[PDB]
């Protein structure tokens, strides 16, 4: 195996500037280096073949260069649809080896999240469990902090967080915070609040309810 | 022009599984056929390849003994067979076509990919719960409704709102494992002049257990 | 875009091998289709710079052949070989130069 | 000299 | 006998450029002229020394001919695409061989005018030099076309006239190279196999022309073994090479003989190390 190191692992650029991805190999592969793009849900799509051959139909903004051990993949004036994952693959000798990839995300303006809190549905209380859910929709950047508070006191155990991928149209993220308890331990307390710390606000966004 | 793979599979540890890859839109023997694995995090590893012309096979040493590649020329279909399956084999498996004629080894066309899950958990239908507001704290012009799909196996689960009529402000949160079963959430945002004046319904489909469930918010 | 003939490789030299005496190393690649092929001559596993190629032509059965050649000074410790890539093979074949074959 | 197709194509 | 042959190849490369076109001229087994559309400028270039004696108008006429044939082959590739219902994204090849073998006297022994598509036989002029032989239905369309147009008459006119005269001229001019005969230098090498048997290897180097016969007679004669024998390969300097190997038990080396039969030898060589 000839190892293949791709850099950087992630990148944040807006719409219209240069994106440069470096790919190094452990042996000499001549120019047999290929560049693939993969959008969420889809299989990867070949962008540049061996040498620096731009595949038919590929826009002219994408380019490749380098030879031997060092290779570069350049996007000039990136469009909004250019933001996906990018992989380099050498095709000099077997086994064929891929890079670690590059998560290219759209660096857009900051956006405050929309926060909502939901109590356990009655059917779930009849079942035997309880789930307090907190939605945090349409915000940028992806960094955010959720603080659960039960009756004023902070709760740390039993919390599961799920982020989404950057939206294709808004370029914003969303996040779901689920607090799981049993019906008994949910019944003992009444106040339930959800606190969100983000860059767009110096003071956190609080959304609460009273079980009654 | 087209590479159609078989549907998602769930198998027990130590078992075997056979995935198919039906090619169409080109002469099948004129191109090699590779298989590539993509894992949750550490992604993209070449498994091996076969020549439908003469059955010539190449394998990655990492997966030697685990993968059996065959190809049938009559139906123009490639097959990959995994054996002695562990948990570290759960991933997406692609059949990819190698460029023809020229002396090169890069791939040009990729199949849709087949998701393989190796787990001793039994297929479980989901539990669907609605998520309505705090009953009083409504104020803004928009309100957000939720659908919680807890306790199912395996993946994935499809969720639509009002039968796909409302696609604005809907977010499908990625499922997460919890107590060996999956949990998913879905959000939708509609104008406060719509709910609760107009009924809102989330439809959850789990194909692995052949279950569909409609839940009406409040 | 039809049949596939796997290339056949022969590595040799013109004059008998004599240590220190420069010579020509030949890679003779015959009986392959399609005509698109890639031939590299390696010394100690490293690619040799100036590699010259005879003009590609075919034989009676339409199978293409070609002859690559380079200058080389054989010693007793240097290793020479020829690597070939072709659409009919799963992986690039390497044939090492044998001073007796 | 060599042969000429004489523009007589297949 | 002697031969003047021309080997022509047109290969398509969609998405890259126009089809690559090459012509290679051979007298007997030696290349002497070449054309290639992928050069600094496409022209008919010499490949041997004796052919450079030709004047500039020779190369001019040959370059004109090669470019005309290249346009013909471009059109031919496109019509073959239409003929076989094939996609315009694949790479396809079209080969053409044309030439004449004449006897030591000068009478035409055999004429060749054959085509191939994707390494498979397409259409070939028969030995009568009047009728064609086609492989598949597209080739039958081509044959009926060429029979209406009467291309066999023109092709036979080339094969019986121009080809023979130019072969005679080439032999006359390159006498010093083409009609030379170089004796093979031969020797026997020995190798110890990992078992008790040993590999005997009979070489033949530096002979011209390539017509040679290497055989291994045992204690008496006959082959009676899976003797290894590689094809006559070119050393790259005008001479050729061949060898034949055999396995033999440890001790019988003095009981095995190699026979080298070459036209440049007064008496065939008998050998044993």
């Amino acid at each position: 195996s000839t190892t293949v190191t791709q850099s950087p692992a992630s990148l944040s650029v807006a719409t219209g500037e240069k994106v440069t991805i470096r790919c190094i190999t452990s042996t000499d592969i001549d120019d047999n280096m290929n560049w693939y793009q993969q959008k969420p849900g889809e299989p990867p799509k070949l962008l540049i073949s061996e040498g620096n051959t731009l595949r038919p139909g590929v826009p002219s903004r994408f380019s490749s260069s380098g030879f031997g051990t060092d290779f570069v993949f350049t996007i000039e004036n990136t469009l909004s649809e250019d933001f996906a994952d990018y992989y380099c693959l050498q095709s000099d000798d077997m086994p064929l080896t891929f890079g670690a990839g590059t998560k290219l995300e759209l660096k857009r303006a900051d956006a405050a999240p929309t926060v909502s809190i939901f109590p356990p549905s009655s059917e779930q209380l009849t079942s035997g469990g309880a789930s307090v859910v907190c939605f945090l929709n349409n915000f940028y950047p992806k960094d955010i902090n959720v603080k659960w508070k039960i009756d004023g006191s902070e709760r740390q155990n039993g919390v599961l967080n799920s982020w989404t991928d950057q939206d294709s149209k808004d370029s914003t993220y969303s996040m779901s915070s689920t607090l799981t308890l049993t019906k008994d331990e949910y019944e003992r307390h009444n106040s339930y609040t959800c606190e969100a710390t983000h860059k767009t606000s110096t003071s956190p966004i609080v959304k609460s309810f009273n079980r009654n | 022009v087209q590479l159609q793979q078989s549907g998602p599979v769930l198998v027990k540890p130590g078992a075997s599984v056979k995935m198919s890859c039906k090619a169409s839109g080109y002469t099948f023997t004129d191109h090699y056929m590779n298989w590539v694995k993509q894992s949750p995090g550490k992604s993209l590893e070449w498994i091996g390849g076969i020549n439908p012309y003469n059955g010539g096979i190449s394998y990655n040493q990492k997966f030697k003994g685990m993968a059996t590649l065959t190809a049938d020329k009559s139906s123009s279909t490639a097959y990959m067979e995994l054996n002695s399956l562990t948990s570290e084999d759960s991933a997406v498996y692609y059949c990819v076509r190698r460029i023809g004629y020229y002396p090169s080894y890069f791939f040009d066309y990729w199949g849709q990919g087949t998701t393989l899950t190796v787990s001793s958990a039994k297929t479980t239908p989901p539990s669907v719960y609605p998520l309505a507001p705090v009953c009083g704290d409504t104020t803004g012009s928009s309100v957000t409704l939720g659908c919680l799909v807890k306790g199912y196996f395996p993946e994935p689960v499809t969720l639509t709102w009002n039968s796909g009529s409302l696609s604005s402000g809907v977010h499908t949160f990625p499922a997460v494992l919890q107590s060996d079963l999956y949990t998913l959430s879905s959000s939708v945002t509609v104008t406060s002049s719509t709910w609760p004046s107009q009924s809102i319904t989330c439809n959850v489909a789990h194909p692995a257990s052949s279950t569909k469930v409609d839940k009406k918010i409040e | 875009y039809a049949i596939q003939k796997t290339p056949q490789i022969q590595v040799y030299s013109r004059h008998p091998p004599e240590n220190g005496k420069p010579n020509i190393l030949n890679c003779y690649v015959t009986q392959f289709h399609p005509p698109h092929i890639e031939i590299q001559m390696l010394k100690n596993g490293k690619k040799i710079p100036k590699v010259e190629m005879s003009d590609m032509s075919f034989s009676k059965d339409w199978s293409f052949y070609i002859l690559a050649h380079t200058e080389f000074t054989p010693t007793e410790t240097d290793t020479y070989a020829c690597r070939v890539k072709h659409a009919s093979m799963a992986e690039p074949k390497t044939v090492y130069w044998d001073r007796d074959m | 000299r060599g042969p000429g197709r004489a523009f007589v194509t297949i | 006998s002697h031969s003047l042959r021309y080997f022509v190849t047109a290969v398509s490369r969609p998405g890259f450029g126009e089809p690559r076109y090459m012509e290679v001229g051979y007298v007997d087994n030696t290349e002497f002229v070449r054309f290639d559309s992928d050069a600094e400028n496409p022209r008919y270039e010499p490949r041997a020394r004796w052919i450079e004696q030709e004047g500039p108008e020779y190369w001019e006429r040959e370059t004109r001919r090669a470019k005309g044939n290249e346009q013909s082959f471009r059109v031919d590739l496109r019509t073959a695409l239409r003929y076989y219902n094939q996609s315009a994204g694949g790479s396809h090849t079209l080969q053409w061989m044309a030439g004449c073998d004449v006897e030591s006297d000068g009478r035409l022994l055999r004429g060749y005018w054959q085509f191939a598509y994707d390494g498979c036989d397409y259409i070939a002029l028969n030995e009568d030099l009047k009728t064609w032989t086609a492989a598949d239905m597209a080739a039958q369309i081509t044959r009926r076309k060429w029979e209406q147009a009467g291309a066999a008459e023109r092709d036979r006119a080339y094969l019986e006239g121009e080809c023979v005269e130019w072969l005679r001229r080439y032999l006359k001019n390159g006498n010093a190279t083409l009609l030379r005969t170089d004796p093979p230098k031969a020797h026997v090498t020995h190798h110890r196999r990992p078992e008790g048997d040993v590999t005997l290897r009979c070489w033949a180097l530096g002979f011209y022309p390539a017509d040679i016969t290497l055989t291994w007679q045992l204690n008496g004669e006959e082959l009676t073994q899976e003797m290894e024998l590689v094809e006559t390969r070119p050393a790259g300097d005008g001479t050729f090479q061949k060898w034949a190997s055999v396995v033999v038990p440890l001790g019988k080396e003095q009981k095995y003989t190699c026979h080298v039969e070459h036209e440049g030898l007064p008496e065939p060589l008998t050998l044993r190390w």
